[PDB]
RNA sequence: UUUUU
RNA sequence: GCAGGGGAGAUACCAUGAUCACGAAGGUGGUUUUCCCAGGGCGAGGCUUAUCCAUUGCACUCCGGAUGUGCUGACCCCUGCGAUUUCCCCAAAUGUGGGAAACUCGACUGCAUAAUUUGUGGUAGUGGGGGACUGCGUUCGCGCUUUCCCCUG
């Protein structure tokens, strides 16, 4: 499981399978896929049924989130860990 | 079993389509017995929305639907163990 | 149940002889098959090889469905691997 | 034990919430979690899919049917991770 | 395959909610490690307002979202 | 403490018929005499009826094996 | 009479023809071939019928677990 | 099972387990057997079987009188349902928690005394050094033996090691739950190795190669071989730490007709009660 | 955490719970199927019958040429010992003489040890009327096995019954009767057959 | 050894 | 609960000095070699961005020096790993190593593990918007319903 552990505590966002994206810092998996997300930010598109826009992002913070892998689809990097170096 | 034959498919171009619509193109780094797939610079197209570049990305076995392999692949040799 | 053992030669007997015969003789006979799956597409080809799970790998499959009057699309492929879990239905060409 | 479920049973007896695969969302004291992910909650606070608002006093949600769970900060300062 | 805690849900009138946007209730006289579980005195409770009583009846643990427990436990 | 098996094996022995739902589906549900289950929750069924919400009426089909997955809620009558 | 389990049940339709019901509304009515501990089809010579008319005819198929709902006999 | 509901066999945690959650009520019961009391009362289970028999109808108990102990004692065996409960206890010897449970669970007992498995087996127990008997195990299962066999250890993990070491010596070693017991019974496993805590027939031969800290333990270990009909041969690997039970073992070489040991007897550490 | 003080249990504080927000999806059991799954009856024109792969072409990898050149060697060891069965005569043979049925034979012994030690040892059982060792025909090595004809053959039997298994020059010595000539369909280990199990697997 | 499968 | 610590072929060379008139083949235990190759050591070379020193330079074949984060990485080596205890031997004889085991922990793998609680689907992927083109209610913003063409996943 050595591609899971290089990414481990970066910020990763992962893909639910309802669309929604949490983006956090990976603090803990296991075998069903379970992840645990430090300061999460949970992202989703809303499609605009009034007029021809921009689609809608709708953010919320969750903190110390614990989502299941039966919920999750597909997870990227997207930022790198929280250096404690200047 | 058939996950033996898909976890000798490392540093492969693959295209694997989810169930939700959603195909991501590139070089599969990694595979598990769970169908769990880790691959490098791919390329994702969801349903209703734009393709996207990504150094890395990882997708379950139970989200995964199909798996295109290329014409080349050596399907009679990866087959025999 | 039937095999605690270590001995799993059974299921070579039951893949020989079940619905999985079926199967197993579309990779002995190298038959044409149709499996429809849970996407709302029918794959037409060959079965190279197969598991317990029904996870099969395909060689110059081709993929029809129905989009939209409805207008009838179809896609080649000349190597593919299907999933066991979104396949509903398998059926091999009469011939 | 694995490592999220060793959090899950560390966030038990202080406030978490949990939304359901149905749409609800529920906050409240977690009194019990197993291993199975099944949660036991006291005084809760709901909210359904529409957006309405309830009060229960006793509430078991099945980790079958359980979609996410939100922890308390200090769980993040688990000696584990 | 751990059981759940339904001890103190035994024999005691509570509301539980079905996968196909139901809802049951009634007294539950056991549980199962798979949470099905045994209703007694148990009502319909459909999408119409009236509801019906079927007294003991069997609810699968795969069907089951949520149970709300009426009696306090 | 009353247990789901114990219940479907008097429910099988007294042949009460029982009234089981769809599961995920809630317009068609399986009526009939429980002539035999299984371990994996599957009923043998002697007298099978689907019985559909819309149309108030029940079609009959004799005996019957339905699986464990799509049962969701059983009652009696 | 016994209570009759859906394994032996499934075993006397074996060779008989019945009609096996799936979840997604497709029906299938053929002779039964075989069948496996996870109670998986086998058909010959089956008919594929669909919202209870018949759609066609396929021959030999084969039903999954997951996705036969219910089957019956003839 | 539970929901199917006569009688009811249990461990005390699981009974305990099985009253405080609601499981099984004792309404209708009016009959309590202890078997092994005085393993109940070794494990820690006696708090267990305490708040076991606090659950159980005050109402019907028996006065612990002269009735108790039998024409009124008839008389009320023939009430059928309007009986006073009974109390059954076994056990291998007569302890005071056993004693005091038999004062608190039953009115007035009764004591058959039978049921001796030191006195009806030949304990050929090795008075020579027990890690001497430990190389002489090896010469014991090269001089022939009948399966099943028996391998007594003080600790479960020394039990696998020795049933490891068994396996490795060319030998079907089972280690101690029913699939190694039928294995046992059925002729596939010739040894079984396990601690001094069953399910077992006769036994022609039983080896306590680490010896046990009591003599009830050895008594229970020599009960393994059978109460009646083959007597069976007891080899026990004496070392210098079990020297505290060696008086006791003396008894053991005191009381034995069916055995013939110089070394037990005459031992200066075996010589004396200890304490 | 749980039997925690409430000055330890002070820094365990949940944050602030997430807004209201409408679900993504809908329900599954009230979803909109425009164009539900259907059956492959009108999807059946997948291949007609004489146009159709041929059924053999499998095979395995790197495996299937060492069996056929296991088959061929296994079949050239079969010629050649089929051949050296027709020219083995022990009837035909000059170091084959005298009478087979009360000949003796002796294999297993020394290399060290010459005729006159077997000799020695063969008399007490009765007189030897001839001595034959077996020895290399191009090292000259001898190949510890020789062959005593006696005069009397309730001797050779005496020899056969009583000096089996005795030890000569320190190796233990096989004594046996002579086959080559008395039993009909022997072979010896160069054709296939012979005695002993030292070498079984 | 003595539910927590 | 259970079992385990690289597999599949040729070995021509060595040992097993093979029980029949000079042999066996082959297997087994070592050596070499080909694939599935796995975890590492050696880090040459190359990419990215900052700090300091020097350079006012006439090129059209990239190219001043040192350090730091993040990476990639050929050639060359080993067949497994971190911890314990015993016997024998080469030995620079209390060190360094070789050959064997006893087996324990780090949740390493497979297993009635594809049958209701995450690793074989009731989470399908059946859309969104712009022009003409219907009907009902109307607060004239819209909720439902009936069409064709386009941009888009």
């Amino acid at each position: 499981s050595s591609k899971m552990l290089q990414h481990i505590d970066y910020r990763m966002r992962c893909i639910l399978q309802d669309g929604r994206i949490f983006i956090g810092t990976f603090k803990a998996f296991d075998k069903h896929m379970n992840l645990i997300l430090c300061d999460c930010d949970e992202f989703r598109k809303i499609k605009p049924k009034n007029s021809k826009q921009a689609e809608r992002e709708e953010k919320r913070v969750l903190g110390l989130v614990l989502l299941r892998g039966e919920n999750l689809v597909s997870m990227t990097v997207e930022g790198p860990p929280p250096k404690d170096t200047g | 079993k058939l996950v033996r034959f898909l976890m000798k498919l490392s540093h492969e171009t693959v295209t694997i389509e989810l169930k939700n619509g959603t195909q991501v193109h590139g070089t599969i780094t990694g595979v598990d017995v769970s169908m769990n797939t880790h691959l490098k610079a791919v390329k994702m197209t969801l349903k209703n929305r734009e393709p996207v570049q990504l150094e890395t990305l990882s997708i379950r076995g139970n989200n995964i639907r199909y798996f295109i392999l290329p014409d080349s692949l050596p399907l009679d040799t990866l087959l025999v163990d | 149940e039937m095999t605690p053992e270590e001995l799993q030669k059974r299921e070579e007997e039951e893949f020989n002889t079940g619905p999985l015969s079926v199967l197993t003789q579309s990779v002995k006979n190298n038959t044409q098959v149709l499996i429809n799956c849970r996407n709302n597409k029918k794959l037409l080809g060959r079965v190279k090889a197969f598991d317990r799970h029904c996870n099969m790998v395909l060689e110059n499959v081709k993929e029809m469905w129905t989009e939209v009057k409805p207008v009838n699309k179809d896609r080649y492929i000349s190597k593919m691997f299907l999933r066991g879990d979104s396949v509903i239905v398998v059926l091999r060409n009469p011939l | 034990i694995g490592v999220p479920i060793k959090v899950l049973h560390e966030a038990e007896g202080h406030i978490v919430t949990c939304e359901t695969n149905t749409g609800e969302v529920y906050r409240g004291k977690l009194i019990e979690a197993e291993d199975n992910m099944n949660c036991q909650m006291s005084n809760i606070t709901v909210t359904y899919r529409d957006g309405r608002v309830a009060q229960l006093e006793q509430v078991y949600i099945r980790g079958s049917k359980i979609r996410f769970l939100i922890l308390p900060d200090m769980l993040k300062n688990a000696p584990m991770l | 395959a751990h059981p759940p805690e339904l001890k103190k849900f035994m024999d005691k009138k509570l509301s539980l909610k079905l996968n196909g946007g139901r809802h049951v209730q009634g007294i539950l006289r056991g549980f199962d490690p798979f949470m099905n579980l045994v209703i007694d005195e148990c009502v319909e409770m459909a999408t119409s307002g009236q509801q019906n009583n079927i007294g003991m009846v069997v609810i699968r643990g795969n069907s089951i979202i949520m149970l709300e427990a009426l009696e306090r436990v | 403490m009353v247990q789901p098996i114990n219940l479907i094996f008097r429910y099988l022995q007294n042949r009460s018929r029982i009234q089981v739902w769809l599961y995920e589906q809630v317009n068609m549900r399986i009526e009939g005499c429980i002539i035999g289950f299984d371990e994996y929750m599957n009923l043998v069924l002697d007298d099978a009826e689907e019985i559909h919400s819309k149309t108030k009426s029940r079609k009959q089909l004799g005996r019957i094996m339905l699986k464990g997955d799509n049962i969701t809620l059983l009652q009696s009558v | 009479s016994l209570p009759l389990n859906p394994k032996p049940f499934l075993n006397g339709l074996t060779g008989k023809p019945v009609m096996v019901k799936l979840k997604w509304g497709m029906e299938y009515k053929g002779y039964l071939v075989s069948v496996d501990g996870y109670m998986n089809m086998q058909l010959a010579n089956t008919e594929e019928y669909i919202d209870g008319a018949l759609s066609g005819h396929l021959g030999e198929v084969l039903i999954r677990c997951n996705n036969v709902l219910y089957i019956r006999g003839v | 099972r539970l929901r199917m509901g006569e009688i009811v066999i249990a461990t005390p945690g699981r009974l305990i387990d099985v009253l405080e959650n609601r499981y099984l009520v004792l309404s209708r019961c009016t009959y309590v057997v202890l078997d092994e009391a005085d393993r109940m009362i070794d494990m820690g289970f006696e708090p267990d079987v305490q708040k076991i028999l606090e659950h159980m109808p005050v109402s019907n108990q028996k006065p612990d009188t002269d009735e108790a102990e039998p024409e009124k004692m008839l008389a009320n065996f023939e009430s059928g349902k309007h009986k006073y409960r009974q109390t059954v206890m076994f056990t291998a010897t007569m302890p005071p928690a056993v004693e005091r449970l038999a004062r608190s669970y039953l009115r007035r007992p009764a004591v058959v005394y039978i049921g001796k498995p030191h006195e009806r087996v030949e304990q050929k127990v090795f008075l020579m050094s027990e890690s001497e008997k430990r190389k002489k195990l090896l010469a014991i299962l090269e001089q022939g033996f009948d399966p099943p066999i028996i391998i007594f250890v003080n600790q479960k993990k020394g039990c696998d090691v020795l049933a490891k070491s068994l396996e490795k010596m060319g030998y079907n070693a089972c280690t101690l739950r029913e699939f190694a017991l039928s294995n046992l019974k059925a002729g596939a496993k010739d040894i079984l190795v396990a601690t001094d805590v069953i399910d077992i027939q006769d036994v022609s031969m039983v080896v306590n190669y680490d010896m046990a800290k009591n003599i009830e333990d050895y008594i229970h270990r020599i009960g393994r071989t059978g109460r009646a009909g083959k007597s069976g041969v007891a080899i026990t690997f004496l070392t210098k730490e079990d020297s505290a039970v060696f008086y006791e073992l003396k008894q053991a070489i005191l009381e034995s007709p069916v055995s013939s040991p110089p070394e037990l007897a005459n031992h200066p550490d075996a010589q004396h009660k200890p304490g | 955490t749980q039997f925690l003080p409430p000055n330890l249990l002070a820094l365990f504080a949940p944050r602030d719970p997430i807004p209201y927000l409408p679900p993504l999806e809908k329900l599954p059991h009230e979803k909109h199927h425009n164009q539900p799954y259907c059956g492959i009856a009108p999807y059946i024109r997948e291949f007609e019958d004489p146009r159709d792969a041929p059924p053999p072409t499998r095979a395995e990898t790197r495996e299937e040429r060492m069996e056929r050149k296991r088959r061929e060697k296994i079949e050239r060891r079969q010629q050649e010992v089929e051949t050296e069965l027709k020219m083995w005569d022990p009837h035909n043979d000059p170091n084959a003489q005298g009478d087979a049925f009360k000949t003796l034979f002796v294999a297993r012994v020394n290399y060290d040890t010459t005729e006159s030690k077997l000799r020695r040892e063969f008399e007490v059982y009765g007189p030897i009327k001839r001595i034959h060792m077996v020895y290399s025909k191009r090292s000259g090595k001898p190949r510890g096995y020789a062959f005593i004809e006696y005069e009397h053959e309730r001797d050779m039997h005496s020899a056969y019954k009583h000096a089996d298994g005795k030890k000569i020059d320190g190796r233990r010595v096989l004594v046996d009767v002579e086959r080559g000539r008395t039993v009909k369909g022997w072979r010896p280990r160069r054709l296939g057959g012979g005695l002993g199990g030292t070498r079984r697997g």
